[PDB]
């Protein structure tokens, strides 16, 4: 196991970032302009499906006059970590040392 | 109340401190800290002199 060690005036928790690839099922979005041009709610082509028929429908084609066509967006996700305390005592008297 | 019409609707940086969050995804910081802090100053005292 590795250590990392926390500052000490930033709270109790830790964040970090990670960042989603473009042909993942995790980058959902909204910028969605498909091989024709149409407002569609996938942005992302057909990120992680192994079917060929799905696949070899959303590849992006292009004519010769292009346009506006095959959008593309990314996200993001964050990720958190945290702390607590533990501790125990004991207690004894004098005389237990003494004549024991 | 805004612009004009968008027709165009890109990664944009829509209001994250209150609202609608982003285009990319979540924010860590959404403002800057002024690290002086504001001190009252203190009073003044005229009859201990005396």
């Amino acid at each position: 196991a590795d250590t990392f060690s926390m500052p000490k005036h930033y709270g109790k928790e830790i964040v970090r970032l990670h960042y989603i690839p473009l042909l993942d099922d995790r980058n959902v979005n909204d910028q969605g302009i498909d091989a024709s041009g149409a407002t569609i709610a996938n942005g992302n082509l057909y990120g992680s499906s192994r079917d060929v028929g799905n696949i070899t429908a959303k590849m992006p084609t292009l004519t010769e006059i292009g346009g506006r066509v095959n959008r593309v967006g990314f996200k993001r996700v964050e990720i958190k970590g945290k702390l607590e305390k533990y501790g125990f005592f004991r207690e004894y008297t004098q005389e237990q040392l003494d004549f024991d | 109340m805004a612009g004009p019409v968008d027709n165009i609707k890109p990664m944009k940086y829509n209001d994250p401190a209150n609202g609608v969050e982003s285009s990319i995804g979540p924010q860590i910081h959404t403002r800057y800290w002024y690290k002086r802090a504001l001190i009252d100053a203190a009073k003044e005292a005229y009859f201990g002199q005396l």
